[PDB]
RNA sequence: UAUCUGGUUGAUCCUGCCAGUAGUCAUAUGCUUGUCUCAAAGAUUAAGCCAUGCAUGUCUAAGUAUAAGCAAUUUAUACAGUGAAACUGCGAAUGGCUCAUUAAAUCAGUUAUCGUUUAUUUGAUAGUUCCUUUACUACAUGGUAUAACUGUGGUAAUUCUAGA
RNA sequence: AUUCAUAAUAACUUUUCGAAUCGCAUGGCCUUGUGCUGGCGAUGGUUCAUUCAAAUUUCUGCCCUAUCAACUUUCGAUGGUAGGAUAGUGGCCUACCAUGGUUUCAACGGGUAACGGGGAAUAAGGGUUCGAUUCCGGAGAGGGAGCCUGAGAAACGGCUACCACAUCCAAGGAAGGCAGCAGGCGCGCAAAUUACCCAAUCCUAAUUCAGGGAGGUAGUGACAAUAAAUAACGAUACAGGGCCC
RNA sequence: GUCUCCGUAGUGUAGCGGUUAUCACGUUCGCCUAACACGCGAAAGGUCCUCGGUUCGAAACCGGGCGGAAACACCA
């Protein structure tokens, strides 16, 4: 046998992300009955009985008390076709950077959409996250995705049809403007809390015939969400390139040294291999590697593997570095880089010195635009003007920008997953771009 | 330490074994037997480093297991058998009988004896007692117990054990004018004649043994071994016969040989 | 738990390391005998101190002393063997009158110069280290060999050396092949 | 390879081990070394034996080149060679085949795992399978 | 290789100390680093705490097998060839690591056991044990299980164990 | 030097040992029979001696302190008698009796960045300092106590209990002591691979075969030591040292 | 990693969305000697941590980033 893929999940607040995620993990051999029954008892004492499924991924004390997904969390389950692990996105404008960290380490995406009356209109609004989360997915390199219409029982009439057809029509109009073809995307009606149309075909809604997709590789037609998870295409894994794994976390595991963990964006990580973290500049050797409490020999691209360093420290190591083999061309600090970025509406004007929190890959940092080289056409890199005076919404441009804080970045031609980024300012996605050139240190 | 020790590092082994200090950190500790570990020679070192017949440890084991050597009539099969003074190893193959006799320098030798000489072994008795049922017995240096001995046999004499039958055939009394063999001490391996002795009834009896070259030395009675009368040795003496030449005389001997 | 190996330092640093008179003396000796490090002079002086100390301890003992005689002739025989002491100076008193130059003369570097195969002591050093010179039937590449008046007649070019016949050599072949191909 | 001139030294006889030991001195002028199969081949006819009856080890080439000193053994019979020559040298030339007993690590783990069960384990295997079938 | 020097004073001779000098199986660190041989290496503060994987098990010609294990006996009708597991007999008190405790204590040289134990070895060493000892009793020879194993199983777990 | 070894008397034992074990080759006598004799061995066994040991013990010797001068004996201290216990001598313990024993010739008490020694650095000699660390003799398995088995343990890679730690829990319960080999955290100026092999040196078992992180090999390694590359040699342009014209 | 308290010349550190300044120390400058010294006579010294908005207008209104000052977390 079975392949390995990686999914992330996204959506508006109270759309039922963690409820749909956790209950789907329960159905597909995630945890036994006494573990989730314990979670029902503890959450009933807290007062949040509905969040018992959401608790499975939301393990922190602040998350369970508030009933809010603050930071991302990992959990695996084996489908009929292959292995897969989920990224539980926050779904808040407060924690939008944590979503960007999670979606950047994801191949596919499960866009959870609320079906209940009033909640869908709030989700796809100016202030809502349904517009933002779908836009941020295509920005970071999630080419293929799936949309899931949640809370069919809550909506009126429950498990009806029209309401479902209205949501699919409303999403299809918006999702074309982002870039995703809604013909290739599958639309599945589900209920996360009830457990309807996720594993087995639903009894409450016989009206639903079945979703369908029309790709170049192969067509698929499934009844449930689980079959739609099987129909996701195997991504292109660049195994031959130099390693470029931006670290995720660095743990100090009991009786086995320091253990750096991160997805192999490019290359093949293995035990007994020296690595260099980019911004801090710390060289160290890995003791061993693991993925969801299971050891590995070869950490292939797109994997939740986690090396472990040695002969150094947990502080020398850090979330954000690139273990480019100390033997191969390692990741270096970027003083200034040529990174085009197109913008998605900055309320203020974008001139110079403007340092938005560039969230290239898993790292967010303020970057000040040294200047604007050329005003460029919206596509094909066509040069329109030489040396602009200012820039506005709905316009492309190449721009050289200096970070206000030590950051590691790389060109799009060398590393496609590394080269993607977005821009944020005034609590909104002001611009989106890709880096073509970069000056090393 | 909570019991006996079965190990011997290759730094506390007796120096007369002529073992190196680089081939392993351990030494072939002799098993319990007729002689003490510090006054005997294991069969492994004798066949590997003295006769050079065997190279490795397993070669000695293979030779021993094949029923070839015969120590004191008995074939024996232990690689760490403590063969000491007055021990004769008989080899059916190669037609050689080897006798363990100390040299002048302070080690063992490879003295070859005829088949007739290997039929008898000299033994210095240590204790004479009246055992159970009133039977007298003697305790030789090798620990052999011989019942019903000659009444004239007393402490500190030497008997001629028949080996094949284990019976006493001749006894040599300890008195002045007796050729002896020093076994143990800084004066070991010397052969000379007894002139007199101071009794010293407090322990450690001393005897003044005189060499054939008018050289006299003092050795405790526990380290002596009478091997015959004056001028007639009951055993074939090793080469040199314990002249004990000085460092000057040895150097001239080498320069007269090269 | 194996028996440790024995190591010893073969040189003694001077107590006064900062003195013009001694500094120029070793520079003259090193240049004349072709020595790179002055530790080589430190080494050869250390051996001189040891034998002088041993010989001095012998001279405080009476004549016809077995210890003095045996070690005395053994040290004298070794010195006359290696060639630092002449045959008529075997009296245990000239041993204390040995100098560093006498020991330095016995080095194989100086003997190669003396027999006339290097034309310069520095060229003897490169000949020593490039394996073009052998002792007897053995190639020696150590400058300090201390021939002992018996192998001095056996000092000759090694059979496996381009200078003494044999295969012509490396840079010669590259030049020979280059000119042969140019002329062909 | 040229003017090998295999000269033997310190030859001894052991009817105890049915072998003759000798420090073999081999000179290799203008040639690097002599392969082990090379000395064994001409060791056969000097001692009037076969190729598969001799054993040589060592052969540390003398510094400078042109000389090598090693220690050699000759065995009278093939069966005597099997029963006396160690296994590592047997598999070395052509005499036997070294079967891989996995390695030391897995053998130790298997021994400990077999030590954790008291008996053959056939009844234990069927009992745990029946109990843990569901 | 039994060696000194600089510094109190305007200047001198002393006492006197500081500093310089060289070495360290005395370490730590810095800069640099091409080769051959040999080779120390979690002692100093923490004898502070440990994930995980190993570190002692074992048979011959010769203690016990019908593996309902494996080849072939054809010299073998009871096996008698090889032989897991188990019972049994030994070993596991050796080795390895550390220097916490301890200042006539340990330990070193040196005595005694005529004041004791001693597996394993080595050399020797039980004509006398049927007790109204003539029927009281097999002595070309006695009795009793039990493990492995077959099957029933229990606990979430253990080198966990029961009943037949 | 013995009430020593040993022998014999009169008894004591609920009674120790005095072969119901095993492998090969199977041979001789004839009163011609599963009749009677018969070898080379292994295992075990009571006692003695010997050996590998173990445990006590004679004499001498250990750092700094008197801003430690008296210590020990309540409830063991010194010695004697007798008895228990020990494998043995013995206040080792008990009952009684006597009041002794040590000390300025440095007792006793305190500190020790104190296991001791063989040894290491340093020097003419004298000596000073260090010595956990490859060898020998000791102590410990986190701090103590107790015990089975076995010749031998007061054993911890054997158990039992308590305290301080700490692991798995479907909350009843169960499993542990890396100052063993690697490796992890902490500590600090300060110290290596979670590798390979029983090929060597040995040890153990029933035993030639098997096992051994004992050990060896490799890797990290500028702790310390040995030797030793990085350059030499001709001809040309100058500048010389004796000397020839 | 999440959450909270502060950030202001050189040291001090005030002070207050239509506007950043003060105070001592200091920092220099004319002062004398020979260099001084005290004695003195005068003036050089802040993107209000960074970015982005709110903004007629902000450092202060708000939010993001960093720095420091405090917490709780962090079994591939």
């Amino acid at each position: 046998e079975k392949t390995h893929i990686n999914i992330v999940v996204i959506g508006h607040v109270d759309s039922g992300k963690s409820t749909t995620t956790g209950h789907l993990i329960y159905k597909c051999g995630g945890i036994d009955k006494r573990t989730i029954e314990k979670f029902e008892k503890e959450a009933a004492e807290m007062g949040k009985g509905s969040f018992k499924y959401a608790w499975v991924l939301d393990k922190l004390k602040a998350e369970r008390e508030r009933g809010i997904t603050i930071d991302i969390s990992l959990w695996k389950f084996e489908t009929s076709k292959y292995y897969v692990t989920i990224i539980d996105a926050p779904g808040h404008r407060d924690f939008i950077k944590n979503m960007i960290t999670g979606t950047s380490q994801a191949d596919c995406a499960v866009l959870i959409v609320a079906a209940g009356v009033g909640e869908f209109e709030a989700g796809i609004s100016k202030n809502g996250q349904t517009r933002e989360h779908a836009l941020l997915a295509y920005t970071l390199g999630v080419k293929q995705l799936i949309v899931g219409v949640n809370k069919m029982d809550s909506t009126e009439p429950p498990y009806s049809q029209k309401r479902y057809e209205e949501i699919v029509k409303e999403v299809s109009t918006y999702i074309k403007k982002i870039g995703y073809n809604p013909d290739t995307v599958a639309f599945v009606p589900i209920s996360g809390w009830n457990g309807d149309n996720m594993l087995e075909p639903s009894a409450n809604m016989p009206w639903f015939k079945g979703w369908k997709v029309t790709r170049k590789d192969g067509n698929a037609s499934g009844t449930t969400l689980l079959e739609a998870l099987d129909c996701i295409l195997p991504p292109t894994r660049p195994t031959d390139k130099p390693l470029r794994l931006p670290l995720q976390d660095v743990y100090k595991i009991g009786g086995i040294g320091t253990v750096p963990v991160g997805r192999v964006e490019t290359g093949v990580l293995k035990p007994g291999m020296v690595v260099t973290f980019a911004p801090v500049n710390v060289t160290t050797e890995v003791k061993s590697v693991e993925m969801h409490h299971e050891a590995l020999s070869e950490a292939l691209p797109g994997d939740n593997v986690g090396f472990n360093v040695k002969n150094v420290s947990v502080k020398d190591v850090r979330r954000g570095n690139v273990a480019g083999d100390s033997k191969n061309d390692p990741p270096m600090e970027a003083a200034g880089f040529t990174a085009q970025v197109i913008i998605l509406n900055h309320p203020g004007q974008i001139s110079a010195g403007y340092a938005p929190v560039l969230d290239c890959h898993t790292a967010h940092i303020a970057c000040k635009f040294a200047e604007l080289k050329e005003k460029i056409d919206r596509r094909s890199g066509k040069k329109l003007e030489d040396g602009p005076k200012f820039l506005k919404s709905g316009d492309a441009a190449i721009v050289d920008m200096v970070p206000g804080k030590p950051m590691c970045v790389e060109s799009f031609s060398d590393y496609p997953p590394l080269g993607r980024f977005a821009v944020r300012d005034m609590r909104q996605t002001v611009a989106v771009g890709v880096i073509k050139a970069v000056d090393k240190k | 330490a909570r019991g006996p020790k079965k190990h011997l590092k290759r730094l506390a082994a007796p120096h007369h074994w002529l073992l190196d200090k680089l081939s392993g950190c351990y030494a072939p500790r002799p098993s319990a037997g007729p002689h003490k570990l510090r006054e005997s020679l294991p069969l492994i070192v004798f066949l590997r480093n003295r006769l050079k017949y065997a190279l490795n440890g397993r070669e000695v084991k293979a030779i021993l297991m094949q029923r070839h050597v015969k120590v004191d009539g008995k074939v024996r099969t232990d690689t760490t058998y403590p063969a000491g003074f007055m021990d004769v190893i008989t080899l059916d193959a190669t037609n050689e009988n080897f006798r363990l006799v100390y040299d002048v320098k302070g080690r063992f030798a490879v003295h070859r004896i005829t088949d007739e000489e290997a039929s008898y072994k000299l033994g210095k008795v240590k204790k004479v007692q009246l055992g159970k049922k009133g039977v007298p017995y003697v305790v030789t240096h090798d620990g052999r117990t011989i019942r019903y001995p000659d009444p004239n046999i007393k402490v500190n004499d030497t008997v001629k054990i028949d080996l094949a039958s284990g019976k006493i055939t001749d006894f040599i009394k300890f008195d002045a004018g007796k050729l002896v063999y020093v076994t143990g001490g800084r004066n070991l391996g010397r052969i000379g004649t007894i002139v007199h002795k101071e009794r010293h009834d407090g322990g450690f009896d001393l005897v003044h043994i005189k060499d054939s070259l008018d050289n006299t030395f003092v050795t405790r009675l526990n380290n002596v071994f009478v091997i015959g009368e004056q001028g007639k040795p009951y055993i074939s003496l090793p080469k040199g016969k314990g002249i004990k030449l000085s460092i000057a005389e040895e150097r001239d001997r080498r320069r007269a040989q090269q | 738990p194996r028996a440790p190996r024995t190591y010893s330092k073969t040189y003694s640093t001077p107590k006064r390391p900062y003195e013009s008179s001694r500094l120029d003396a070793e520079l003259k000796l090193a240049g004349e005998f072709g020595l790179k490090n002055k530790k080589e002079i430190y080494r050869i002086s250390f051996q001189l101190s040891k034998i002088r100390r041993a010989a001095r301890d012998l001279l405080t003992r009476d004549e016809k002393d077995p210890k003095r005689l045996f070690e005395g002739n053994a040290l004298i025989r070794r010195l006359v063997r290696v060639g630092v002491l002449s045959e008529d100076k075997k009296k245990l008193d000239y041993v204390l009158a040995l100098k560093v130059e006498d020991f330095l003369e016995r080095r194989l570097q100086t003997q190669v110069y003396k027999l006339g195969l290097a034309k310069s002591v520095h060229h003897a050093r490169v000949l020593i280290t490039q394996r073009h010179i052998a002792v007897g039937k053995q190639i020696v590449n150590i400058p300090s060999f201390m021939v002992r008046l018996d192998s001095e007649k056996h000092i000759d070019f090694a059979p496996t050396s381009p200078f003494g016949g044999a295969r012509p050599g490396r840079v010669a072949r590259r030049n020979a092949a280059r000119k042969a191909e140019a002329s062909g | 390879s040229d003017a090998v001139t295999i000269r033997t030294r310190k030859v001894i006889s052991n009817p105890l081990l049915a072998r003759k030991q000798f420090v073999v001195d081999v000179l290799h002028p203008n040639r690097a070394n002599v392969s082990k199969d090379e000395l064994r081949e001409k060791l056969a006819e000097v001692y009037k034996a076969e190729k598969d009856a001799v054993s040589v080890f060592g052969f540390r080439t003398q510094f400078g080149g042109g000389k090598s000193v090693g220690f050699g053994l000759v065995y009278n019979s093939v069966a005597e060679a099997k029963k006396f020559e160690p296994t590592y040298r047997l598999v070395r030339y052509g005499l036997a085949e070294k079967v891989e007993k996995a390695s030391r690590q897995q053998r130790k783990q298997k021994k400990n795992r077999d030590k954790k069960i008291f008996g053959t384990g056939k009844r234990l295997a069927k009992k745990v399978a029946r109990r843990n079938a569901d």
